[PDB]
């Protein structure tokens, strides 16, 4: 379908203006040793390959303003709206996007930290999915292609591309950017045994051999 | 009109579910909220 | 009166949907968009359908030769734990079913009500409206085999 | 009500608080040939 | 709640201090007000 439903495997892509030369990012994260989020490049990916499996995210949930502050108080597959908010697990470690309290950026003061947190607790990791342009509006289903603004319940801050004499980071900032979600594997399909792209496979030769190097110490 | 009729059925329906949860998590509904979900529903009888 | 204005706005709904499939064909574009929308919203559509399936149980469960036994007298007043003890007899409701049954019965000091009042307010528009949920179903079901 | 005060705290540090009531006041002295020099107070950091 | 939304949905409306990236600070803000305040050529228009 052109729509985006939720148990879904998606990344989050941005276009930064660098050198009068648009570059494509892309959110990640790594699970142990370091939370915080950075972006991935992918515009080059004909010469570097880019490492896509810490872009995934998975959209769990897609409740409503009214909703999400019911489920708060008390404590399958749907169409994200705009308008909503949204729950995002990162694929590779479990965890979940999560605007952080803490900062980093010497060039905004009011800025904050986004990344990695182990349990989904709170407005800090619910984000609201607002248009970009007048071409859609609140209410509407989120089609495959568009460009979303993702702010964040907590916080009220917008998810931010920033850009400091080349270096690219991203935080929770209050001036907008517009992200791209293109998904990379639709939940309607749960067939199993085939080979997908981004599995993790070993290649055995008839039925005890397998490729393999010597020594992982490079 | 038969779309711009829909567009507003839309709205309204989206109004209706922002006041049920507002509602959802009390136990009884007071007049004033019986009163606007009346004329709600009376509305939403119309373009039905 | 709230209840009432809500049953007669479904209703209206299920008749404006049943107006859309006029004149449909067999494996037709909108009986197949009424059939996703339906499944879309198939926990709430159980719902609806276990809400008109108890109140059309309770008409033929009060009127067995059990509950006229629970109640000789025939004034058509009974208490509380003579009606949990018939709809428990009779073997056709859960637990949750006679709990939201014995919820929606209105009691006094005395723990006694008028079941016929309670039957007669709850059965009318289950019987009603579920008529024109099951043409609905029926329809869809000869429409798409 | 938490999330106002939280904004409101990412705002304004205390430290910028502190720093600007600890700023000197220009106040009116009393000069050695028995005359008032005051300082002109739409033009100065006031109290208020 | 609607008044705090609206000022920090358009962050201009707080001054150059507090616009971030590149907003020096309140007391910054102050301190560089007494020193406008301080040099006449700042703080009124050139004689004449």
């Amino acid at each position: 379908i052109q729509f985006l439903r939720t148990e879904d495997e998606v990344v989050l892509q941005c276009i930064a203006n660098i050198h009068k030369e648009q570059r494509k990012f892309c959110l990640a994260a790594e699970g142990l040793g370091n939370r915080l989020c950075f972006l991935e490049p992918t515009s080059e990916a004909k010469y570097v390959p880019p490492d896509l499996c810490v872009c995934n995210f998975v959209l769990e949930q897609s409740l409503s303003v009214r909703a999400l502050q019911e489920m708060l108080a008390n404590t399958g597959h749907r169409t994200l709206l705009y308008g909503h908010a949204i729950l995002l697990r990162h694929s590779f470690s479990g965890m979940y996007l999560t605007c952080l309290t803490t900062s980093r950026s010497q060039t905004d003061k009011l800025a904050f930290d986004v990344g990695l947190r182990e349990n989904a607790t709170g407005e800090a990791c619910w984000w609201t999915i607002h248009p970009a342009s007048k071409q859609r509006s609140e209410g509407e289903k989120v089609r495959i292609g568009d460009d979303l603004i993702l702010v964040s319940v907590s916080s009220e801050r917008y998810l931010h591309l920033s850009v400091s004499n080349g270096n690219v980071q991203v935080d929770a900032s209050f001036m907008q950017t517009l992200w791209n979600v293109h998904p990379t594997c639709s939940g309607s399909s749960i067939e199993e045994g085939y080979l997908l792209g981004g599995h993790v496979v070993r290649l055995f030769h008839g039925h005890d051999e397998c490729l393999t190097i010597p020594s992982t110490d490079q | 009109v038969i779309i711009s009729t829909v567009d507003y059925l839309l709205r309204l329906q989206e109004s209706i579910s922002d006041f049920y949860w507002y509602y959802s998590g009390k136990d009884i509904i007071d007049e004033s909220g019986q009163h606007n979900f009346s004329k709600a529903l009376a509305v939403t009888k119309q373009i039905f | 009166e709230l209840l009432k204005e809500l049953l007669d706005l479904l209703q209206d709904m299920v008749v404006m949907l049943l107006s859309l499939l006029e004149g449909n064909v067999v494996n037709g574009t909108i009986g197949k968009q009424m059939v996703d929308t339906l499944v879309e919203s198939s926990t709430n559509v159980e719902m609806i359908l276990k809400f008109f399936d108890m109140f059309l149980k309770l008409k033929d469960l009060t009127s067995s030769d059990t509950f006229k036994e629970y109640d000789p007298d025939g004034k058509g007043i009974i208490s509380k734990k003579e009606f949990q003890k018939a709809m428990e007899g009779q073997k056709q409701y859960t637990q949750s079913e006679i709990d939201f049954l014995l919820s929606c019965a209105e009691a006094d000091e005395n723990d006694m009500f008028n079941y016929v009042d309670f039957v007669d307010r709850f059965h009318e528009p289950a019987k009603d409206i579920g008529f024109n949920v099951a043409v609905l179903l029926t329809n869809l079901s000869e429409h798409m085999p | 009500a938490i999330r106002i005060r939280s904004i409101l705290r990412s705002l304004v540090p205390t430290e910028d608080l502190v720093g600007i009531i600890s700023i000197p006041l220009k106040l009116p002295s009393l000069n050695k040939d028995g005359s008032i020099s005051e300082p002109d107070m739409a033009a100065n950091f006031c109290p208020d | 709640s609607v008044v705090v939304k609206l000022l920090i949905r358009r962050p201009e409306c707080f001054g150059p201090a507090l616009r971030g990236e590149g907003g020096n600070g309140l007391l910054a803000a102050m301190q560089g007000a007494i020193k406008i305040s301080e040099n006449p050529a700042l703080d009124l228009p050139s004689q004449g």
